[PDB]
């Protein structure tokens, strides 16, 4: 639960930012697929007139 | 680039800038919609945009970066904030955040903030390790905030009178009890101008709730600082939104050890909106107000306090009387006991074209000895002793005549001699 | 360990202690949330924590150990008390319980108290075999509680005047009838300080209901003893909660043969909250108060009494007048006849900067002969005889001048000679 550190900016901050961006993208994509499947399975289906 | 950097200027420069960007006719859509399209094109140029805004947290956990010029309301340029930032830094409501943003891909909603670069005009390291607002130690007004301008204008008296009636300081909780058609507008105007001119160190945050749009335009481009307002164009929902958002911004700015003046008018319409947006408890009070309708207004009112560690929050919320019904008066009552600073204005004298008509009798300040020096306090005590035994009209005409016959307040002391 | 042992100190020591415990960033969460996390880690170290708190009983039968520093309110460190303890000892509301507690397993709520080790600063055997509070025999004030400090301060007079106007003793029921902006705050402040300094044997329990948070902070760290308060930050629900909880704590402490002074301000806001939280009976009284809205306030007011067996409960609840409406005055009326001790303060003299402005005429005490010796009673009778035939201003200036010209009260008797 700790990505948060800072020291030796020149490279350490560059790679820590890259990994933070990767983590955020992963979490956002996963929650997006989550909500998509949610709204798909909760969307009622047509039955008949 | 920054949205406010495109917002300080009218729609005309936005139109020509969009024509520079080579897009569809911009003047047709709204100017904030123009800004949305313009930032979309700027992001299409292959660059990371730099955005800023104060945070609004919904139930889902993500955030919105509401902009200052958009009156802290919902807009197409509200930057989406992924929950991962709330997991790392846990930025609360009102935290002014500036950082890198990306365009919305299709089927998305708005711009997404990638990495924060500035947290409340400070490094992000102070955001996680910081003492909270409701966790502070509230105190009284220690430092005095003088109000007189110093060059002797006609409405400069409207500030001097306060310094002569009851002082105002940092962390105080002020009420302005006045009927309609009394002179509250110009009063808060010159109050803000005097605070800005004489004390440019503090952060002036003027607030306006449910007034005329012409009044909003007159307030925004007359005083120093940010002017967020919500007129009758917005329902009680957006009213309570902007109110809680500015109050949380003030909370965060005091957490960062800064002084915030919140001039709000009026508190009664805010209370009406609150009573409109509370669940019914199957019972009504005297005047037509729900039981729990006062809890959140009381929270918003008591958010103001003076801190031991750093910063202050001083709110001056105007109370409205002479509305004919009870409920508003009820609000006023429920608000005299919570605020430690009262200031009462006269309409019976205002109809006589006698301005400014401040009630010198029922005005006062609790712990006012911390708001003024020793001998000045003695002289103010003696001056109120002189003002007391004469009639209302007597005191008020004496005030206006002998203060317009003076220029500054210490000059007034040295002339009363 | 003990929660209050971590609560007497600010959030800074809690932060460094949590850093010693090796947890997530503590400053981000609230300081009481910090204490919750810290006690969770301390329990993770493989030790049984020792907690304490006063009991609050819900409808389900279990209990909560509300802490003193948390203003007897809901918190994450409220120790859960299984019903089995209420089956064995039947600990009622307000019983200060200290014992062994365990951490909450997941899906649980809070810490659970395993075994009680201390019941109201006494052995648990006295808890089951004990005579109850409403089961006692109420009596009058037999022992006199002197109020003068003894070194002659300016506000020391504010105590002496009481000893000169109407004595105060154990088990009495006192009312303070005063308008706003009269001098009740400093009065109860020096009253508490004098009770603590001159009579450190009794348990000082100052109470504050719906005031400024700065006032709460000024009261907590100025006087001797526990200071529980509930400002406007809490609705009528938490108001009545803290009120009934402190009153039940006082009931239990008197059951344990101890004296409890309850300085409450104000009783009118408590009555407003009560009228807010009562079911509607389809009818309203004069002023806008429900019919059964006074039953529970009357119970809370009459909880004070002097006991034959041991202990006393003396409440001094301030009544508020000059509020413009009727209902508050109605409360005052319904409260003059139930209390056997009246004390009235003057605002018409307070506006003249004449402090302290106590109404010497309408002040009095029922069965006041048990509150003072024989010849001192004769001299007080003669002194009131002297004070009567002169005007209000006359009596008040004579009081203030000739008592500031004195140092103590018996010295005042020996100077009037
Ligand atoms: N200090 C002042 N000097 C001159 N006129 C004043 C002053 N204060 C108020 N007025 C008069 O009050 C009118 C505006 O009232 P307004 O402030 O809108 O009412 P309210 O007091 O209810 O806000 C103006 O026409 C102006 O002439
Ligand atoms: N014993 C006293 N000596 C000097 N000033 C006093 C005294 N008692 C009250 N005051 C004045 O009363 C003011 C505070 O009154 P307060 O207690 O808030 O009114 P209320 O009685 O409505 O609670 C202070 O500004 C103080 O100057
Ligand atoms: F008429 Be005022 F603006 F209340
Ligand atoms: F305003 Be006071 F405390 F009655
Ligand atoms: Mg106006
Ligand atoms: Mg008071």
């Amino acid at each position: 639960r700790w990505l948060e550190l800072g020291l030796t900016d020149e490279e350490k901050q560059n790679q820590l930012e890259q990994l933070a961006e990767q983590y955020d993208e992963l979490k956002h994509e996963f929650e997006k697929k989550l909500e998509a499947k949610r709204r798909k399975i909760t969307q009622g289906d047509d039955l008949a007139p | 680039m920054n949205l406010t950097e495109l917002k300080n200027t009218p729609v005309s420069e936005l139109i020509t800038l969009g024509e520079n960007m080579g897009l569809e006719n911009l003047a047709r859509m709204r100017k904030q919609d123009i800004i949305f399209a313009i930032l979309k094109q700027h992001a299409k140029s292959g660059e990371d945009i730099f955005g800023d805004g104060v945070l609004e947290i919904l139930q889902d956990g993500f955030g919105f970066l509401r902009s200052a010029d958009s009156s802290y309301l919902a807009g197409p340029d509200d930057i989406y904030v992924s929950p991962s930032q709330i997991r790392r830094f846990n930025l609360r409501t009102g935290d002014t955040i500036s950082g890198k943003i990306r365009p919305p891909k299709e089927g998305e909603r708005y711009f997404a903030l990638l990495k924060v670069n500035e947290v409340n005009f400070d490094k992000p390291e102070n955001a996680r390790n910081k003492i909270l607002f409701e966790n502070l130690t509230p105190l009284h007004a220690n430092s005095r905030l003088r109000m007189e301008r110093g060059n002797g204008s006609t409405e400069d008296l409207t500030a001097r009178v306060l310094d002569l009636a009851s002082p105002i300081g940092r962390g105080q909780r002020g009420l302005i009890v006045a009927p309609p058609k009394a002179g509250k507008t110009m009063l808060l105007q010159n109050i803000a101008q005097s605070i800005a001119y004489n004390h440019p160190d503090c952060v002036l945050m003027v607030l306006l709730i449910d007034e005329r749009p012409e009044e909003v335009t007159e307030m925004q481009r007359l005083v120093k600082g940010e002017v967020v307002a919500s007129t009758f164009d917005e329902p009680a929902s957006r009213h309570v939104q902007v109110a809680e958002m500015v109050i949380e911004k003030a909370k965060r700015l005091v957490e960062h050890k800064k002084d915030v003046i919140i001039l709000l008018d009026s508190i009664t319409r805010l209370a009406r909106a609150y009573n409109t947006v509370v669940p019914a408890s199957g019972k009504v009070l005297t005047g037509g107000v729900d039981a729990n309708a006062l809890h959140r207004p009381k929270r918003f009112f008591g958010a103001a306090r003076n801190v031991e560690e750093g910063g202050s929050l001083t709110i001056i919320a105007t109370a409205l009387i002479d509305t004919g019904s009870k409920m508003d008066e009820v609000i006023y009552e429920e608000f005299k006991g919570t605020g430690n600073m009262e200031l009462h204005l006269s309409r019976k004298i205002a109809e006589k074209r006698v301005f400014p008509a401040i009630d010198y009798n029922r005005s006062g300040t609790r712990k006012e000895e911390l708001l003024t020096t020793q001998e000045e306090l003695q002289k103010m005590w003696i001056l109120r002793k002189i003002i007391h035994p004469m009639g209302e009209i007597d005191a008020m005409e004496f005030l206006i005549n002998k203060l317009a016959m003076t220029k500054t307040n210490d000059d007034f002391f040295e002339m009363m001699k």
